[PDB]
């Protein structure tokens, strides 16, 4: 048989799969393990048949099973579940989004104080820029990047983004399409502003006093056209 | 700029004031504080924030942290708040707010995430120290997997293995058996600490046990748990700092509890299975937890009180003791009574620590579980406790994780290297989805490093694909064991280099401070009273009030998550 | 899933049930693994219903395989059955004494060279004592402790018991309920009679040269009235 | 039992709420806190509290305390308190309740009063960390008694002895004179570390330095401070994680202040008499203090600014620099505006530490009598903080304490060892009797030994009689000398091995985390500001506002104090 330790693993899952079917045409309501097991068994079923498309079963296997065929809170606890499968173009992953319908109650539920929003970067003064992507590709830039050594691709008043970040989330990024105009909401680095590394147009403190060297090296570097 | 709230909890998890529901439980954690300034939150990831010269710094610090835990919701006997955590040279460097003061505004000093900084998102999760099983029966290597996989770190008790000494009490008994089982230990991922056997009415025979490695004694029965015994044992431990345990004599033979009491003659004692039914003086064992210097612990198999506990131990003490199909009851009115009221005396702080009496009358990978069903079934009996402030069960919670955590560690002299979630502490944390929390742990991280965590598909795409199941990590494996694991000696045999000598390449540590814990050291469990007995109805009283709870027809943290 | 070690096992042992289940209904008798197997099997449904407590569950299970349904043998192999299983208040243990019904073959079986009983403590001088446990609690007393030093709840001759044990089989204990009166055989304690510990009424050797400061501890310690 | 407040205050020393005249200042420090249980207040004496089995404990314990300051005032940037410091193995154990929990209740728990612990009654007493005086020319070792008797415990700074060099500059240059002096340094009881010379255009000379276990560098004009010289230190110093200080080009030969800032580069500096009076570019050396990355100091003649601050120094400066007597005038226009100024940019954090330049342009003894006087002076004439909440000095006080204690330290990288009354620090503490506070300390405690003290007559029957003057305490001698002070060195020295390769018998600790230490990482003095100087009228603007003071006819901590 030649059997991998991958293949032993799929054994037991199988095996959950198919108590977790006895169980639920006993008429039992299934919990976690069950309903997760009887859903990989039905993918790595349907795999072997080799007639479905990963496309295909990744839509049939939502809401698989119903919010009664299951106890309550199971749906909630298992928002997406993913299992590889042996199909006749190799070993594919099969990622479900919501396999089993949810209901009312939620297990390890965030109740919120408030449904107020969150000021984020309270108090610091905002700086509106007009952006535009002169590049023919598509790009992104971070919360905490230093917006002034931005792909060179990117067209603005560069000396109003000397020591300064994206007024956005901490970890999102804005997106600037190609050819697509943005009004960006700018405000100045937190800390000390010792901005070291990105595009090395700075190497140190953002103050006046290293302003037109920071400015003259990004001319140089084609950044300020 | 302004974030919606729902938004903001899906990016970095709860704030300040959230409410937090503990698996499928009635318990609800509030973040009392978060240490964040927001919009300088880390978060890891692809554009995300912990990147050269922004979230993660380019400037050399001596406090570059190894590991970053980013926006845990840290759970313990010291706070519910929001913060990051710090792991440096496998211990908890600092907790607050990390990153880079070069670019962010209100970075802890001490928490500089840098070049040699790894990342684990806690965002959402819940953090809470290692749990420590003071209750072990060494009885099979197999119950450290089940106990790891169930948030516990470090185990203390006594056994050779499948010996009917063991298989009884936790026992390693004499010089040989210690070094033997000491250098068993290498092989571990688990910390661990020995008892030798204290029921001895001779000096040099104690003696012996602690210089030999015991970091205590335990003073069973099965071996006689006589005055004279409960002396001599308790002259050796005060001399050489070590703790004692107890299982006292059930069929009161040399005494009563009264002149059991009287022999421990105010010394510190930790006194398992305190209720009773795992063993001790028929039927006022019980009477014990009122007293200032008994340190009392409860065994899993009667915690929480359930409508199937009575009838499972009728029978259950036959097959552990061994008894004739002859005997029936004596049990079925005594049972009762102690079982119930041993609910209450939790809630109300009498009973400071639980644990597992593993496969001699209690469950390996129950401790957890079990602690967190008790404290959600006195919520939906007694309602939310008066000592709270809010809508919460934060004083609940509090009281209820230091029965795991911090007051078995007290107990056994080791609260200064583990048991809570605190600066300088080594780091044996436990990472818990919300919906799972008591019931299923996400990561086990021992003296800085993974250990052990739920793992999918070893050939998948990714780590997520079924099956799902508990495995070991690196720092369980390898010379890494050694550096995440310690082997806990008493002070005698560490100062005389036992590590050398027996050639442990383990971290080897010694207990200290055994002899003078008290019910007013431990945290959250201090309460003494007045418990009495009533002879002929079973009854527990604290202070004349009948103490009793009502038997559960069903837990939780059970039946929605497990296969069998 | 999350499947912890103890889960795993479940798996194999359902499995095995599973087998046993499929041979029993192809009309073959059963061996040992194979009747464990069976019953442990229905045990964990039975659990998983919900239905049946775990009292319900121990007295249904008595003779669950019948003699004929099993190998000669089997019955008398297995005098007990233990299975941990999950009910809808926890993990609880269902113990069964005689799953399955003996026939009268036995493997391992002794034969006695004689039926005649056999004298224990054979020579050893008897002496009757009255007793009579006074306290509020009853209270047992094992084969070797020191007569002399029991609970001092216990009404009797102390002089009489001194330097004695019970004569009863070794590992045995005599109960004396609260309020109970009895007569007790007393026999001298074996070898040097180098009593040390108990009460430590005596701790050294029980002759007649100590015995004026034994009775005299006893008194002082209140075992003596 | 109710204890008149009059009698509480005179047993045990000031509670919560009550407010502490600093000297004859007009500073009132506030107890925010207080952290006993009334009625379990430790006391010395007979028939006292510390007594076996009562305050003192008969239970041994791992967290024995060797020494507590029962009762103290703790004046430090993390608090004004009230609370008992316990000191073990040299270092603050803790700081909270000390005694013994088998009789009390509210111990803080590793803080035990046991058989091995010495009293210090600290009740009415103000408990400060001892200063670092960060600018001291290694000339005389008189200096060092001097120091002492000021609450001074660290020295940083250089010299050889009376040599031209010496007498100019804080520089021991090369290896063979820094050896020497490191090796002259076994000696004292003060804590020292040594700069070598910054004024270098090649790398090799100053890497030599670094090596020979110098804790710095310092770029001074004597030996040139020219862009390249600035560039070559920094940059090497930026390899070694070591501080630089700077005296600038007073006659701005290779540029003016603006020339050298941007030889700097934004990376850390400290810079010496910021006001300019002790040297640097004139009329615009004070401009620099508006920098994040400059670290300023002030030197002790110039604060506070009095009626013949300006007299003293148009002649000061002729003896100190050896000038003609041909030379009148520029520094009679040019310094009163900015003496002036300096003393408000004190008061509104700007200027973050004060510094001595001893024997050099500047006062050995005068570093912590001179920054109270300043702090009571601008309180006097610009009123109370608008920062203050509360009818207290509280964050006036924690500003300025910071100038000479904690502030010191961070720049100097000493800020983990040393510089705060915090747990886990050495136990560098000064005793001082609220009347004489900041002008004449009590007792002197350096590594938990005190090392110098304020005696009375050797004869005498009690420690009281006169003559009472400052004497060498038992921790300054033997070899006890060499377990209380400190020699800092280079991280790569000590790495490897000056300790031992030198002979020295003293504690040898290297300086780190000295080249990421920005205005942002001081303690009440992080304010940063556009400082300009008008170069007709030598006026100093912060932010365009006009920056001054006027000068004192007398100052507090003077005149009631001395006799000459
Ligand atoms: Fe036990
Ligand atoms: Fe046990
Ligand atoms: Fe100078
Ligand atoms: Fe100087």
């Amino acid at each position: 048989m030649k059997l991998t330790p991958k293949e032993q693993e799929k054994f037991l899952l199988y095996y959950a799969g198919e108590v977790a079917r006895k169980r639920k045409e006993e008429g039992l309501k299934l919990n976690q393990p069950e309903a997760i097991a009887y859903i990989s068994a039905h993918i790595m079923d349907e795999a072997r048949r080799g007639k479905k498309t990963v496309a295909q079963l990744m839509e049939e296997c939502v809401h698989f099973l119903k919010k009664d065929e299951v106890m309550p809170g199971v749906g909630n606890m298992v928002p997406d579940l993913g299992v590889e499968a042996n199909f006749p173009d190799g070993t594919k992953l099969v990622t479900v989004n919501w396999p089993i319908e949810p209901d009312d109650f939620k297990a390890g539920e965030i109740k919120f104080a408030s449904d107020k929003d969150i000021e984020l970067n309270a108090g610091k003064e905002i700086t509106e820029l007009k952006v535009t992507n002169k590049g023919p590709k598509s790009l992104h830039v971070g919360s905490h990047f230093h917006f002034f050594e931005a792909n060179r691709a990117l067209e603005f008043d560069r000396e109003k983004a000397y020591g300064k970040r994206l007024d956005i989330p901490s970890g999102n990024t804005l997106r600037i399409g190609a050819g697509e105009t943005k009004t960006v909401h700018l405000i100045p680095i937190g800390g000390s502003k010792k901005i070291i590394g990105m595009n090395g147009l700075l190497n140190g403190i953002a103050d006046d006093l290293h302003k037109q060297k920071a400015l003259e090296k990004a001319k140089h570097h084609g950044f300020i056209k | 700029m302004k974030m919606k709230r729902q938004e903001y909890v899906n990016t970095y998890g709860p704030t300040t004031g959230d409410k937090v529901r503990l698996g499928d439980t009635d318990l609800w954690a509030e973040v009392e504080h978060d240490y964040t300034v927001y919009g300088e939150e880390l978060k890891f990831g692809a554009g995300k924030t912990i990147r050269e010269g922004m979230g993660q710094s380019n400037s050399p610090d001596e406090n570059t942290l190894d590991l970053v835990i980013t926006n845990a919701l840290i759970i313990d006997y010291t706070g519910i708040y929001k913060a990051d955590i710090g792991i440096k040279n496998g211990k908890i460097h600092g907790i607050g707010k990390a990153g880079n003061k070069d670019m962010q505004d209100g970075v802890t000093p001490h928490m500089v995430v840098g070049v040699g900084t790894e990342a684990l998102a806690g965002e959402g999760m819940i953090i809470t120290a290692g749990g420590i099983d003071s209750h072990t029966h060494f009885l099979s290597p197999q119950q450290f997997p089940t106990a790891l996989a169930n948030g516990v770190t470090t185990m203390f008790g006594g056994g050779t293995g499948p010996v009917d000494g063991t298989n009884a009490t936790t026992i390693t008994p004499g010089v040989w058996n210690l070094h033997r089982m000491l250098r068993a230990a290498e092989e571990y991922g688990m910390n661990v600490g020995l008892l030798g056997k204290g029921n001895s009415s001779s000096r040099a025979q104690l003696v012996e046990q602690v210089k030999a490695g015991a970091i205590g004694f335990k003073l069973h029965e099965d071996w006689g748990t006589t005055p004279s015994a409960i002396d001599h044992c308790l002259s050796v431990a005060d001399e050489y700092d070590v703790q004692v345990c107890i299982h006292t004599d059930t069929v009161n033979e040399a005494g009563y509890v009264d002149d059991t009491l009287r022999a421990m003659n105010g010394r510190a004692i930790h006194a398992y299975h305190i209720e009773g039914a795992g063993g001790g003086h028929s039927p006022d064992v019980i009477t014990m937890a009122g007293e200032v210097n008994i340190l009392p612990s409860s065994t899993t198999p009667t915690i929480p009180y359930t409508i199937n506990t009575v009838a499972e131990h009728l029978d259950m003490l036959m097959t552990c003791h061994h008894l004739d199909k002859r005997i029936r009851f004596s049990q079925s009115r005594i049972r009762p009574g102690s079982i119930a009221a041993e609910d209450t005396l939790h809630d109300m702080g009498v009973i400071a620590m639980t644990s597992s009496d593993s496969q001699a009358m209690g469950r390996a990978g129950e401790v957890i579980p079990r602690t967190w069903q008790t404290a959600d079934k006195n919520k939906k009996e007694f309602g939310r406790l008066t000592e709270e402030k809010g809508d919460n069960d934060n004083f609940r919670i509090k009281r209820y994780i230091s029965k795991y955590t911090i007051n078995p560690a007290i107990t056994h002299g080791v609260s200064e290297y583990i048991g809570s979630v605190e600066e300088g502490k080594i780091a044996d944390l436990v990472v818990w989805n919300p919906a799972f929390f008591g019931v299923k742990p996400k990561i086990i991280i021992k003296g800085g490093m993974v250990v052990f965590s739920e793992m999918g598909d070893s050939n998948a795409s990714v780590p997520t694909p079924q099956p799902v199941y508990y495995r070991e990590m690196f720092g369980h494996h390898g010379k890494a064991k050694f550096d995440t694991s310690i082997t806990f000696v008493s002070k005698v045999a560490y100062e005389n280099g036992i590590k050398e000598k027996l050639g442990l390449e383990r971290k080897v540590l010694p207990v200290k401070n055994c002899r003078n814990v008290t019910k007013k050291d431990f945290k959250f469990n201090n309460t003494t009273a007045k418990i009495t007995v009533n002879p002929e109805t079973f009854e527990v009283f604290v202070n004349g009030k009948l103490c009793t709870s009502k038997p559960a027809t069903e837990v939780a943290l059970a039946s929605r998550y497990t296969f069998f």
